């Protein structure tokens, strides 16, 4: 029936069905046809098909801890010992009911984490989350004032794309690079980052340069954000900082050439430690440091 | 829901609401006292029978309180402290109407699995426990927190305002084996006279008092041991507002020569809300007392600021009446004493 | 080699009771063998084999008390069950491993000496002993004292 | 009864927060001790293998000896005088060598069950019952978390590393000989040491028993090795409530090294290693030593010089004290493997919770 052509099919659609969300959509799909009853005859059969689409994942996190959570709300029906047939309802109903549930999280978040832009505050913005920029829009909704600065992140130029969505909003913006972003941490008040993934210590997985925006922004002491839908968990431990699962390069040096062929390759996603993030919102509350690997002890029961 | 059905039952809620406004009743440790007696009142009073509409009630009431009053947190968190051992209480005798439930350990994730009586006298006790809890909390810190300084150290407090950190700092000096230096930061515009009645009272049981100026903690930080804070409330990501002025600029001088910083505190004293901006916490003070005269004052525009606050990034320890805790766990401390629904009242 | 099943087919029932030696852990339950059942993987899940913290439990050790729930007869597909088994019945699934063991054993000294398969040994043994006079045990037991 | 007070050395002006004394050559004690008690207090006076870990296993085991010897009084039943041979057996260890973390656990679990078991059961039957359950005890909380321990960190490690470690952990030197062994990688393994000990020194031959590429190197020189290394494990000894790693002596300066130098520092560890005693500093509560270790000239353990130290009592202040338990920071360590897999030091007390 296939799982990786599911997936691929949201080309054109995307937004508000997240990515990880229409993954754990198509979990369910792939569950409901061929008798959920049978513990033997499916979990092993689910289990190939994460691992088929774990070895078609060329640049990707979140899916893989999408599935844990799937798979621990399967396991966690059948608890009370119930029907065969009531739980096994029940465990079908709750995939439209998961992707039901990215939307009131969303009513949720935009209305707790708009107290946090205060009265007229300079914002400077890394890595595009849909948790984020609906912050941005529901503040600018409830009619209060903020700047905003573009950051010029490059991994297939998104800098320009997040450029572009807050044009269509009505928020005054201009272009920064990310090698001059130094020179902006004193006209900014707060520096907001939407993040890829939530690691297991309490920092973060993210894109092709946000550790150095970490960093600089504990040295200036100006504040360091991060704003997700609470999905983005692992069982994941970078022990470095430069440590990740990856299907491409961990940093190459090319032979000599003349053509000019051979050259980009750096490493596009970056870790951060847990010390350099200041705030965390999702919508389990408003927690930040150790309240991530408390949640990941509350899930995998270990 | 309006005070219109209880005003000649409950009489008691408007002169709390009288004496938060023109500021009659004074400090976090009393505020909560007031606010556990009105509760005592509320159900020994009132007639309902029903729960829900009961806990949804109490709900409503604390709104308007904190409402009345933003800076006291101790009346909010008092409120919600109940909240929460009313709904346990309730959801255990569900199990018994309807009539595994246990796990492993006492988690979260509210987002995944879904679902006559003695209950009037658990909610009177309840109230009696907190009462007995806010009572005695210096017997729950001086086990923990006399164990952590030594012989020849010095220490350096801003906010001198505290009852709870002078206690605590009489019982280390009862012990004779236990030698400090006190150097106390005056905090002019507010703190003066507090400061000088804490400086009395150390050499009334003979520490060695120092009183310093506001100007002069940087000309002391190489020579400080440790770093003490007399906070009013504490919050989720682990920072303070303390009882009145510089605290913010002497916490940033330990952080800078990195001298450890030192937090006494109670649970109730610990808030569930979270500080998102500093702007609409703190309270502002009164610039008369700076400045005379009134003619100049037109272009003297002083500024003035009560409660000060610290970010988390420099204190280390939070020592209350159940132990020691660092701000990346406080939290889990906080949710074990008050539920996720009860924060937005 | 070790190998063929204790009873006459292959795969288990719905309600019968079985003893097995864990070979996996974490994750969905453990794939493992079973010594009251073949020595095939049979299946089960965390929640079963937990009832009642668990980081001390099993981790692949000594043998437990299971029940089969799901059989897949096409295949190779099994489920299992720990909890569901009554106190009274354990000591009934210790007796029936107990007795499965020694038919094991009993049936290991004919493969040695005369270099012939094991299977073919145990298919031609149990049809008067296991299915007929009731189990392999206790027809040995007739057989020493009198033939 | 045994002896007490009179110490050698100076009671020093600085640094006197716990006991400097104490029986080395026996000599007016109580004849009723177990022999196997006396025989691991004069093992861990003078100890050179031990460091947290294999304390406790020891300890274990000398329990087990003693229920297996125990034989029920007829008059006086088994929760009677029991209890106070055990703290006669502790009093005997803190006069010996101060206790770790994880032998309080050990005497907290006996103590519970002690009281689980009641005077009613036959004296053979409760003692079988009782060694086989402390057997299990030990086989989970310790050899199979250990092994958990090993697979933890088996993932986490790159292929072709260079490793730099210190002390004389059991889980250490197990990791690092099945990384020389069943997953055969190119391990560079540069071993640090002290003055007081020659832990590193026992490890580092151990590793070369096996067959490793092993460096062996002193703190003094550290400035030279750093410029190379990616990964440094340390021994842990307890990690506290707030996440401070209270381990060996020169395990600080490392950890201070690492992360000024990018690649950082990680931690092996057990669920039975946490406390819930918290401190800052480390002169809160040291593990302090007798002088007469460091009165050797340098080279081994035993050497005997006619040298130039060897008054401290009448020299005229000449405090030469060495400590032996210190603290790292909070923030320099990152990772730590346990029973419960994995997690950060500023998490710390997720486990303490889940008992």
């Amino acid at each position: 029936f296939n799982i990786t052509e599911t997936y691929l099919r949201f080309l054109e659609e995307d937004t508000e069905m997240t990515m990880p969300i229409a993954a754990i959509e198509a979990l369910v799909t792939l569950l409901r046809i061929k008798t959920p009853e049978t513990a033997a005859e499916m979990i092993n059969t689910i289990k190939s098909s994460t691992e088929e689409l774990i070895k078609s994942i060329p640049n990707s996190v979140s899916l893989r801890a999408g599935c844990d959570i799937f798979m621990r709300f399967v396991l966690r029906n059948l608890h009370l010992y119930g029907d065969w047939e009531n739980c096994k309802q029940h465990l079908i109903e709750n995939g439209q009911l998961f992707v039901s549930r990215a939307k009131k999280s969303r009513n949720k978040i935009a209305e707790i984490g708009v107290d946090f832009i205060a009265d007229d505050d300079i914002i400077l913005v890394h890595g595009y989350s849909r948790a984020v920029f609906s912050l941005l829009n529901h503040a600018a909704n409830k009619f209060i004032r903020f700047r905003c600065v573009v950051t010029e992140s490059r991994p297939s130029k998104q800098g320009n794309q997040l450029y572009t969505l807050l044009e269509q909003k009505g928020i005054p913006v201009t272009l920064i690079v990310d090698s001059a972003v130094g020179a902006v941490i004193d006209k900014v008040d707060k520096v907001f980052v939407g993040a890829e993934g939530v690691a297991e210590s309490g920092g973060i997985i993210n894109l092709v340069g946000t550790y150095s925006v970490g960093v600089l922004a504990h040295n200036a002491r100006k504040p360091f954000y991060v704003v997700t839908e609470s999905h983005k968990f692992v069982r994941m431990f970078p022990l470095s900082s430069d440590d990740l699962p990856m299907a491409g390069p961990p940093l190459d040096f090319t032979r000599r050439t003349d053509d000019l062929e051979d050259a980009l390759r750096g490493p596009t996603i970056d870790y951060t430690a847990q010390e350099y993030i200041t705030a965390l919102i999702t919508d389990l509350g408003v927690l930040t440091p150790s309240a991530v690997s408390e949640e990941l002890i509350k899930m995998w029961y270990d | 829901h309006p005070n219109a059905a209880t005003s000649d039952v409950n009489v008691t809620i408007d002169t709390f609401v009288a004496k938060l406004k023109r500021r009659q009743v004074q400090g976090s440790y009393a505020i909560a006292l007031e606010t556990l007696q009105l509760l005592m009142r509320f159900i020994s009073a009132a007639r309902w029978n029903h729960v829900n509409d009961l806990i949804e009630q109490i709900r409503d009431l604390g709104n308007s309180l904190e409402k009345a009053h933003p800076t006291a947190f101790s009346c909010g968190n008092v409120i919600r402290r109940i909240l929460a051992v009313l709904r346990d209480e309730v959801e255990e005798d569900t199990m018994s109407t309807t009539v595994v439930a246990e796990p492993l350990i006492s988690s979260m994730f509210n987002l995944l699995q879904k679902p006559k009586t003695d209950y009037r006298q658990v909610a009177i006790q309840g109230i009696k426990d907190l009462i007995d809890e806010i009572k005695n909390i210096d017997e729950g810190i001086q086990q923990i927190a006399i164990d952590l300084i030594h012989d020849h150290e010095i220490l350096l407090t801003p906010t001198p305002d505290s009852k709870t950190v002078l206690k605590f700092l009489i019982t280390a000096r009862e012990r004779s084996n236990r030698t400090f230096t006190v150097l106390v930061t005056e905090g002019f515009p507010n703190n003066t006279k507090n400061a000088h009645e804490f400086a009395k009272k150390l050499a009334q049981h003979n520490i060695e008092t120092l009183v310093v100026p506001d100007s002069a903690v940087f000309a002391l930080m190489s020579r400080v041991g440790k770093v003490i804070i007399g906070t009013k409330a504490v919050f989720v990501n682990g920072g303070t507002i303390s009882s009145n002025s510089g605290v913010s600029s002497v916490c940033e001088c330990a952080r800078e020569f990195r001298t450890p910083v030192f937090a006494v505190a109670g649970l109730y004293k610990l808030s569930p809300l979270y500080p998102f901006d500093v702007e609409k916490f703190v309270e502002f003070g009164g610039s008369q007392r700076i400045l005379p005269r009134m003619d100049p004052r037109k272009r003297l525009d002083t500024v003035n600021q009560i409660t000060d606050y610290v970010p988390p990034e420099n204190i280390d320890i939070y020592i209350t009446n159940v132990g020691g805790f660092n701000p990346s766990f406080i939290y889990r401390i906080a949710w074990d004493n008050y539920k996720q629904i009860d924060v937005h009242l | 080699t070790s190998h063929c099943r204790f009873y006459e087919n292959k795969y288990p029932e719905i309600d019968d009771i079985v003893m097995v030696n864990v070979q996996q852990i974490a994750e969905m339950g453990a794939y493992v063998k079973l010594l009251e059942y073949d020595n095939i993987e049979g299946m089960i899940l965390l929640s079963e084999l937990s009832r009642r913290s668990i980081q001390k439990l099993i981790r692949v050790g000594k043998n437990d008390v299971a029940v089969v729930l799901r059989v897949d007869k096409e295949k190779g597909y099994i489920d299992l069950s720990k909890r569901r088994v009554s106190s009274e019945d354990i000591i009934k699934c210790e007796e029936k491993y107990q007795k499965s063991k020694t038919v094991h054993s009993i049936l290991r000294y004919c493969a040695e000496k005369f270099q012939i398969p094991l299977e073919e040994l145990y298919k031609t043994i149990a049809w008067p002993l296991s299915r007929k006079f009731g189990h392999a045990y206790e027809a040995f037991k007739l057989s020493i004292i009198d033939e | 009864p045994g002896i007490s007070s009179v110490i050698p050395t100076v009671l020093e002006q600085s640094f006197d927060n716990s006991s400097l004394i104490s029986v080395k050559e026996l000599l007016l004690n109580k004849d009723l001790i177990h022999p196997s008690i006396l025989l691991l207090t004069s093992h861990l006076a003078h100890y050179k293998i031990v460091g947290s870990i294999p304390r406790c296993i020891a300890m274990l085991e000398v329990f087990q000896i003693v229920i297996k010897d125990y034989q029920t009084p007829k008059g006086t039943t088994l929760s009677r005088n029991l209890t106070s041979y055990l703290s006669h057996q502790i009093d005997l260890l803190k006069k010996a060598r101060p206790l770790s973390v994880t032998m309080g656990n050990a005497i907290r679990w006996l103590k519970q069950e002690i009281s689980l078991i009641d005077p009613s059961t036959p004296d053979k039957a409760a003692k079988k019952d009782l060694c086989e359950k402390i057997g299990q005890f030990a086989k989970e909380k310790i050899e199979l978390a250990d092994q958990l321990i090993i697979d933890n960190a088996s993932t986490q490690i790159e292929e072709s590393t260079t490793i730099v470690t210190y002390g004389s952990s059991k889980v250490l030197t197990e990791l690092l000989l099945h990384n020389a062994i069943s997953l055969k990688k190119n391990i560079k393994v540069i071993v640090v040491d002290s003055r007081p000990l020659f832990e590193g020194r026992k490890m580092a031959e151990t590793l070369r028993n096996a067959g490793v590429n092993v460096m062996y190197a002193l703190i003094t020189s550290l400035d030279t090795i750093f410029n190379d290394v990616d990964y440094v494990f340390l021994g842990a000894h307890s990690i506290l409530s707030n996440g401070f790693l209270y381990s060996r002596a020169g395990t600080a300066m490392l950890a201070m090294s690492a992360k000024r130098r990018n690649i950082p520092v990680l931690v092996c560890c057990e669920s039975l290693k946490f406390s819930q005693r918290v401190q800052l500093d480390s002169v809160t509560f040291n593990e302090l030593a007798d002088p007469n270790d460091l009165v050797n000239i340098d080279y081994e353990n035993p050497v005997e010089r006619r040298g130039n130290k060897g008054a401290l009592l009448n020299q005229f202040i000449k405090e030469r004290k060495f400590e032996k338990k210190k603290l790292a920071m909070e923030n320099k360590p990152k990772g730590n493997k346990i029973g419960g897999k994995k997690g950060s030091e500023g998490e710390s007390k997720d486990a303490s919770n889940e008992e």
